């Protein structure tokens, strides 16, 4: 309760590229480098929202993560401008009609344009800090997913954990 | 203007006993004033905890409430320094759930011995100017690549092996990336992109402030100093991956099994060089809180090669010792209290407690009349040290409520009638005795 | 002290007199326990009230009819009934008594399902403030997933670049804290500091281990179809089982058998995901520094050599 | 047999040996019908 | 020519009994007077004596004995002489009384699991190993494929072996990422794997990589070794109640989740004693029974002296030694009942009771220098007279305590050695239990 | 020669409770002394135990500290024997921080009644002549006896365990058949040229062992519980074990009782230092003594007329009424002169050390003067102070030096009224 | 059969020869052996060989099963073990008894009315 009452106001921006995919197109160099049967240089990716459509060039190991998703033409899906990494919502509304039934929720067109901009301001006590550090919500680890299947708990945080906090939070 | 997570809390004043070489205190000094005594007593101790001789030391600072004793004990907590381990805990903080008394306080005393390692290793520092990875087909499946590094000095090509290649690709590593690798371990660390790739770049697929590329050679070494506790060496080796427990506070009662292991390989690494074991402070703040069971684990734990320098502070008189019906002094078994030595703390002259309040209103940014200071020392011996130290603040912002620029001698009367000290709510409690609960 | 050469090759290095051993724990194994043929067949309830155990599964409130028929077929006008949260929870009524009556598998994949559906959310929740989800009315399907909101939440966190330094402790990396590092240049010799930075603890610094571990005490039973079970159980009780487990779901299996095949690939999300500092057995093989550490000859020529280098000198 | 991803100083590229199926295929709209 | 000579690391820490080295007894089991540490406490010692020999000739089981008398008259100090008398092999088990108040176990329990840590056990634990770099690798297939078998290329300076391993090692082998060219070590009985990184033929093969290398192994692959392992019977106990060998899936992950304490069965006890006397009968073992040292035992619960009852009389249990400074007290948990000691008469029975007593001024100045030769430092004989004095008007252990703090005054007043001036002013500055009860009594009214 | 781990502890030198054919007991027999009347009536408690037809049946052993409760106690569990269940257990031992107090009452009674069964078992044992496999899997194994041998062809589930199990020419095998587990014996002496060594098996290769074997009611119980209960016998992991699952195996056992198919064997809860059981404890056993598949319950205790435990009030054993009226109390008078030193004398036999005839006789006194289990304390002390003096035999001036060095707790009471304000909290 | 029993078979590891228990209400199916007809098919197999069963290929009974509330609650509270043993995410979360919540019981009762 000490801790709940000092709060962090920490702001920074939040970047992202979504809409639905119109387009793929893995865009190939003139000619492949000496040895090679082709090169790509970039994906395109043809995003479009309630605002319009624009492509957007890409990095060639994109279509080795939207090949992990199963990222397919009339999709809507997004692009973290911070982190490249894309994720796929569903396919959009416009489709919801091509059969009777289909297993996926259908996902309404984006609208504002294709790239979103915005500072924002988030406020967190030093207690969420405490809490988040002291039992990892980051899925993927064996620990992770045992102890969020185990019941949660309360649990006698440590001085050393206020000490690194404070250490951060002054820089 | 910007306000930092420490602030103005009730011993930022002091900065050390105030001990000249020669191991007097000076009458003003570091912050702390007046208290000979007791603060050349704390020299003797504070000398014997950085000469780190012996083992199983003990020390109980007692006397009045507002006297000093906190601020002794907080005091030689900067005087000694941030690196040497001095653990604050209250009386109170034992008595957890995840443990039994003698475990927190075997937790306790391990936080409170330091393990210092300096551990240095070769770093590779550079511009990643390329990144070549080669898949094959499908085969077997191997990878292999290189890497090339820049500096503003220098350039190299890496022929990189399997374990760095899925390290870079991990941690996504891209060209324009300045990153800082640990030769020694293969981990990454990412300081930023170059400025320089403005011209030429995708729709983004990372975002940052820019950072300037590394200068001078492209490799160099790195030092860094670890002041490991013992107990979070036990916790590191209770279970494998148990590193989160450092923070969590998750592990209870850990084996003896490893305690005495620790004791063992810790003593190997003093003996190969490879470590420096630090004697720190246990500061048992409070510690007529601790039950006769816990008093009794202090008889001897006490008594290790491993137990640190402890301190404690009480302001109690002849008093049951918690968890029992014996009256003893401090509220400590005798058991306890013949194995330690008292430094006893005086009460203050006006002088002193006038310098107190001087110093304080330096440390809290407020000028005040010397009539004010003369009302306001008159007030911290009629009432007790603290409630006069409390009026400073409020009075200032009083004052400054006031558009004043120097806290009069009327802000002080004013505030003295606006907050109560103990002594005037207790009288008052008496003409509405009927209204208030449980009387 | 309680021939000559004997004491001379101590001087010397005490590995020439008793080689330092690879140590290892006492590898203790029990008897395994002993259940009867009897027992195995008759005496476990399981089996012997199967035919009583079916009538609590078909009284079961979690049964799928009657989730609907408590969920959309209600009388009143208004009505209270459980499972009213599924509608704002993402579970399907077959999803939750599936989740109900499958156990501890159909929780872990329904967990892994649910940290993937998280960040679908995530940008959603965050970005589609305008307007309404319907006439400004009607809660949508998930608007009990709360727990997405906060600014610490692991798909905010991801998101937003800042806080993922703040919430630095992440499961698999041992971080001891932060502290100030020194750099020091070969050219010039001079050096700088980099100010509060993420630190590893040391690399060394595991060192415990058991004194004894012990084979997992196995149940032995005089039955072909026991031995088949506890065969079962021995192999990891499942395809699925064993590779939520071991490789975290049965999805990141899937995907491990062919992240050989993939330039950016993900971590591992099961046992496979941890790498202990010493890898998980508890041998204690003599590290090659305990040559410079056992012999006070052999330390001091090491102080003798490292300088002789740095002077040039051969 | 070995595919290449170049991280290049300019800009990136990846590259595949020819006779590998290059299996980053285009992907593209075939056109929807109008009304429901 | 030149000589030069070196030292780079501090001593070991001084400590509040690291002056006993053993009980300083002669051949016939009499007291010297001053010997090995200890200077008085004849009696003490010579019972000792007969105790130290009780441990060695390892007949009995369960005897005790009960160190009673005042603050600071050596009862610890005394079973610290015992646990030094006994060498290192013979376990010394040191216990506070208050340990028993566990928040994972009960009571009653805890006592067990330092009853059984109290009895050690030497085992000639053959282990049989494969060794080197792995030069090839392969799984062998089955139907539901399924694999029935690894073929492992090992290496090494004496040659190279090719073997036909469990699929629990290739398990173990995929988990531990091992590939060709790495130094492995294997033991067949634990079924367990080490990787080492590497082999040093490869560490020219990249410019940067993560590995350690190492020299290639030598001897042969296949080979098998004794270890003579120290072990005690809480180390079987508890490693069968939460097993970590093995290498499955299981054990693998038993080894990670918190290591919480369990209240053993009395039947794993049962059947672990089977196995040592098994391992006894095959001459493979020797058993070394020892001593368990429940300093304070006056503040165990009556429940934990009531369980006292059946240990003490078990057939297998070790040797005990408690400690008590307490009168006539409250016994613990009963609130009515007031007994010696702080322990319950029916307990009382079954203890030999060692009386240690107070000090004459004269073993008081012998302590004291003998303490301060061992604190390291020198004192004129003034000034330990001077603390012999302290002694009479105080207590041992505060006239001890001044030594380091006379010291550490010494060298800032620039002395060599403490003088009487210094220890006249550390007895100004540092109060003890009770000049300060005095103070604090005066003072009552604002404490 | 070599230790066990059972070694010469307080109650070891008893190897029975001592009695006729008639349940009459001679002065000493078996290693147990005097107590003529409370032999006879722990003989008759044991042949109770011994026909097991009355359940819940229960006896007090009660008396003065000292005066062989416990002792009749160990003498009534080694003349029980094995294959009849004897869970001694402390009264502070219920005391669980992890399980009810009222539970692990109710789980130690289901510890000491057994279930007993028998099972028909094809084991196939001898020395492995010769052992061929070759690619599915074809093999073909021979084995021998002292008076027979055989040519076996094998199916696919013997050939992956022969071979996983490493068998080869020469071993001694044990196969349970219908499990294909190798008990391997180690080498036949005929092949100890080129492991433990050992004679063939005799008779035939393939025998109909018939089985014989034991649960705890308890144990079954547990193995009940989770999807490897049986971990929870050993790891102790068994709390809460839940009463509608006991209600439905007290169902089943009944009925394999009925129908013949076990025996349900009664056996002993012994518990010691009763006096300190809750009055909640004792309400449990109160009622717990009343079903078939209570076990009879011995209970010790040395306490008078003394507050019970978790109240106010007073009454005899410190235990309540409602527990006393339930049981027969066996009361355990003290020593004379002539049996304490007979007691002396199976002691020192037991440790084995000499005395002299006036050395038992200073003992005795000493027995006398400070309650017996402090002389037999003196006895292990003395024979050392011989061995340090290059002595024999324990003598008169040996026991008077042990009994110089060594106070028992009333001269010990004594010289702390001497140092009465040194010692502190009185 | 339907498909579930057939899983129920494969899982017991059931094949032509195999002497089995069927249960029609429960679903439930042990093998109990090989019929000793094939008991040469090798002359030592990892197999126990039952004699072909002296009874009828289908029995009746009208049980009457009596149950409690009390097993209801408990057996719809947490979830269940699930499977057959056959399985080893249930070694892990240990069963304790449980705070039942009055809202379950409230289901119950709805439900056994129903
Ligand atoms: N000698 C001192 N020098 C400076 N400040 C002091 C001194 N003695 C007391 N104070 C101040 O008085 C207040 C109360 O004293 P403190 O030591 O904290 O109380 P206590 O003696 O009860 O532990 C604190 O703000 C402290 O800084
Ligand atoms: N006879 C002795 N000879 C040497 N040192 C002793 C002797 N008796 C006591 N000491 C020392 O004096 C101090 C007090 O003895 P200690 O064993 O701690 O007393 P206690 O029995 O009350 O716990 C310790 O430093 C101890 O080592
Ligand atoms: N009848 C007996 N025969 C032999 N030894 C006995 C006998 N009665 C008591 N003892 C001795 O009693 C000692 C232990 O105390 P015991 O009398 O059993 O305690 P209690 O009666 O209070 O339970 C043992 O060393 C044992 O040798």
């Amino acid at each position: 309760n000490f801790r709940r009452a000092i709060g962090l106001r920490i702001k920074e921006t939040k970047e992202v590229y979504e809409g639905e995919v119109t387009e793929l197109t893995p865009c190939e160099t003139e000619n492949p480098m000496g040895g090679y049967g082709k090169t790509i240089s970039h994906v395109i990716i043809g995003l479009k929202t309630a605002k319009g459509t624009k492509q957007l060039k890409l990095d060639p190991s994109i279509f080795e993560s939207l090949q992990k998703e199963r990222v397919e033409a009339g999709d809507v899906i997004y692009i973290e401008a911070n982190s490249g990494a894309v994720k796929r919502q569903g396919r959009c509304d416009t489709y919801a009609t091509e059969f009777d039934l289909e297993a996926e929720e259908y996902v309404p067109l984006p609208k504002g344009d294709v790239h979103k901009k915005k500072e924002i301001i988030q406020d967190v006590t030093l207690h969420d800090l405490d809490v988040a550090n002291a039992r990892p919500q980051g899925g993927q680890d064996i620990l992770s997913m045992m102890g969020q299947l185990m019941k949660p708990k309360k649990t006698e945080i440590t001085d050393k954990l206020r000490g690194e906090i404070n250490k951060v939070v002054n820089k | 203007d910007v306000t930092r997570i420490e602030r103005i809390g009730a011993h930022s004043h002091i900065r050390g006993l105030g001990l000249d070489d020669a191991l007097e205190p000076r009458q003003a000094s570091q912050g702390m004033v007046g208290q000979l005594a007791a603060r050349r007593a704390a020299g003797v101790v504070l000398e014997m905890i950085r000469e780190g001789k012996i083992a199983g030391r003990a020390v109980l600072i007692a006397g009045q409430p507002g006297t000093g004793k906190t601020a002794i004990a907080m005091g030689m907590a900067q005087a000694l320094g941030p690196d040497t381990p001095f653990t604050a805990i209250a009386g109170s903080e034992i008595f957890s759930l995840e443990m039994s008394k003698t475990e927190a306080l075997t937790q306790a005393f391990r936080r409170s011995i330091g393990v210092r390692i300096k551990e240095e290793t070769e770093i590779i520092e550079g511009e990643v100017v390329e990144i070549q990875i080669d898949r094959p087909a499908t085969g077997t499946g191997s990878k292999v690549g290189k890497l090339t590094l820049k500096t503003t000095e220098m350039e190299t090509i890496y022929d990189l092996g399997t374990k760095m290649i899925e390290s870079l690709t991990k941690d996504k590593v891209q060209a324009g990336d300045v990153i800082t690798i640990d030769k020694a371990t293969g981990k990454i660390s990412k300081l930023g992109r170059s400025f320089t790739r403005a011209r030429d770049y995708d729709a983004m697929g990372s975002q940052t402030k820019f950072v300037q590329c590394p200068d001078g050679e492209l490799q160099k070494r790195k030092e860094v100093v670890h002041t490991v506790s013992l107990h979070e060496i036990d916790v590191i080796n209770s279970r494998t991956q148990g590193f989160l427990a450092l923070f969590s506070g998750d592990t209870g009662e850990i084996k003896s099994e490893v305690r005495e292991q620790i004791n063992a390989k810790v003593a190997e690494w003093r003996e190969e060089g490879k470590a420096e074991i630090i004697p720190g402070v246990l500061f048992i703040d409070e510690v007529h809180m601790l039950d006769i069971e816990s008093f009794s684990f202090l008889n001897r734990a006490l008594e290790s090669d491993m137990a640190p320098v402890l301190i404690m502070a009480t302001n109690r008189g002849i008093t049951r010792i918690r968890g029992t019906s014996y009256q003893s002094p401090h509220g400590i078994p005798i058991d306890l209290l013949d194995r330690l030595l008292i430094v006893s703390t005086t009460p203050y002259s006006e002088k002193d407690t006038k310098q107190i309040l001087r110093i304080r209103c330096e440390e809290e940014d407020v000028e005040m009349s010397e009539d004010a200071y003369t009302v306001l020392t008159r007030i911290g011996l009629e009432t007790s040290l603290r409630y006069a130290i409390q009026l400073i603040t409020a009075a200032s912002l009083v004052c400054r409520k006031r558009k004043g620029t120097e806290v009069q001698v009327d802000d002080i009367k004013r505030v003295y009638s606006l907050f109560l000290d103990e002594s005037r709510s207790t009288q008052y409690m008496k003409e509405y005795q009927d209204a208030f609960l449980f009387n | 002290k309680n021939l000559v050469m004997q004491f001379r090759k101590v001087c010397n290095h005490p590995e020439l007199f008793e080689r330092q051993e690879t140590w290892s724990p006492f590898h203790i194994s029990l008897k395994p326990y002993h259940i009867s043929k009897f027992i195995y067949r008759h005496g476990q309830i399981r089996v012997f009230n199967h035919s009583r155990d079916r009538w609590l599964r078909v009284l079961s409130p979690f049964a799928p009819d009657y989730i609907q028929r408590s969920l959309f077929h209600r009388k009143g006008i208004n009505e209270e009934s459980c499972f009213s949260f599924l509608r704002f929870i993402d579970i399907s009524p077959a999803e939750m008594a599936n989740l109900m009556l499958q156990g501890l598998l159909a929780r872990w994949l329904a967990l892994f399902l649910s940290l993937k559906a998280s960040y679908r959310l995530h940008q959603l929740r965050s970005w589609g403030a305008p307007e309404g989800e319907s006439h400004q009315r009607y809660l949508r399907n998930k608007d009990f997933l709360l727990g997405v909101n906060f600014p610490l939440s692991f798909p905010n966190l991801c998101s937003c670049p800042l806080l993922k330094s703040l919430v630095f402790s992440s499961h698999c990396k041992a971080v001891s804290g932060y502290s100030d590092q020194v750099v020091h240049q070969r050219r010039s010799a001079t050096s700088s500091l980099r100010r509060c930075l993420l630190t590893e603890l040391p690399s060394f610094l595991c060192v415990a281990s058991p004194r004894v571990t012990a084979v997992p005490l196995d149940s032995y039973c005089n039955d072909r179809s026991a031995e088949y079970e506890r065969r079962v159980l021995k192999e990891g009780g499942s395809l699925a089982a064993k590779q939520c487990l071991l490789n975290g779901a049965p999805e990141l299996a899937a995907d491990w058998l062919n992240r050989r095949s993939q330039f950016f690939p993900e971590p591992a999300g099961g046992l496979w995901s941890i790498r202990p500092q010493n890898g998980w057995s508890f041998i204690r093989i003599p590290g090659k520094e305990s040559l410079i550490t056992d012999s006070g000859k052999l330390y001091a020529l090491d102080v003798l050599l490292t300088r002789l280098k740095s002077q040039g000198h051969r | 047999p070995m595919v290449r991803y170049c991280s290049g100083a300019q800009g990136s590229t990846l590259s595949f040996p020819p006779g590998v199926p290059a299996p980053t295929a285009v992907s593209q709209r075939p056109s929807p019908s109008g009304p429901p | 020519k030149i000589e030069e000579v070196k030292s780079t690391t501090k001593t070991q820490r001084i400590a509040s009994h690291s002056h006993v080295k053993g009980l300083g007894l002669d051949e016939s089991g009499l007291a010297k007077q001053a010997a090995s540490g200890l200077v008085g406490q004849e009696n003490a010692r010579e019972a000792c004596g007969v105790i130290v020999e009780l441990i060695k000739s390892k007949k009995m089981a369960g005897r005790a004995v009960l160190l009673a008398g005042p603050p600071g008259t050596g009862k610890t100090a005394l079973a610290l002489a015992i646990a030094q008398e006994l060498g290192s092999k013979v376990p010394f088990c040191p216990m506070v009384g208050s340990e028993v108040y566990s928040t994972e176990i009960k009571k009653t329990e805890v006592l067990m699991e330092n009853f059984r840590r109290a009895i050690g056990l030497r085992i000639k634990e053959t282990k049989e190993v494969y060794e080197g770099e792995v030069t090839e690798l392969t799984p062998c297939e089955t139907e539901n494929k399924t694999i029935s078998h690894v073929i492992i290329g090992l290496k090494t300076a004496k040659g190279t072996k090719q073997l036909k391993l469990d699929p629990s090692i290739f398990e173990s082998l995929q988990k531990e990422r091992v590939e060709a060219g790495d130094v492995i070590y294997i033991e067949a009985n634990s079924g367990a794997v080490k990787r080492q990184g590497r082999c040093d033929t490869y560490a020219t093969e990249f410019d940067l990589e993560a590995e350690e290398y190492v020299p290639l192994p030598k001897g042969d692959v296949h080979k098998k070794k004794e270890i003579i392992q120290d072990v005690t019977l809480h180390d079987l106990d508890v490693a069968n109640a939460r097993p970590q060998g093995g290498q499955d899936i299981l054990s693998m992950m038993g080894q990670l989740m918190k290591p919480k304490k369990t209240e053993i069965t009395d039947k794993l006890r049962g059947e672990i004693n089977k196995v040592v006397n098994k391992y006894i009968d095959q001459g493979i073992a020797e058993l070394v029974p020892g001593v368990l040292f429940v300093d304070e035992v006056h503040m165990l619960d009556i429940e934990c002296f009531t369980y006292l009852h059946r240990a003490l009389e078990s057939s297998i249990a070790p040797i005990v030694i408690f400690a008590s400074n307490r009168g006539n007290c409250v016994i613990r948990g009963t609130e009515d009942i007031t007994s010696p000691h702080g322990i319950p008469l029916d307990l009382l029975d079954r203890v030999m009771i060692i009386r240690t007593m107070l000090y004459t001024p004269q073993e008081m100045k012998q302590i004291i220098k003998i303490r301060a030769q061992t604190e390291g430092i020198n004192i004129s004989e003034e000034a330990l007279n001077h603390l012999g004095e302290i002694g009479t008007k105080t207590t041992l252990r505060y006239s001890v305590q001044l030594l380091t703090p006379a010291n550490l005054l010494a060298k800032i007043n620039g002395k060599d050695s403490i003088e009487k001036e210094h220890v006249e002013e550390i007895s100004e500055l540092f109060y003890d239990a009770k000049s300060s009860a005095k103070i604090l009594a005066d003072q009552q009214d604002k404490y």
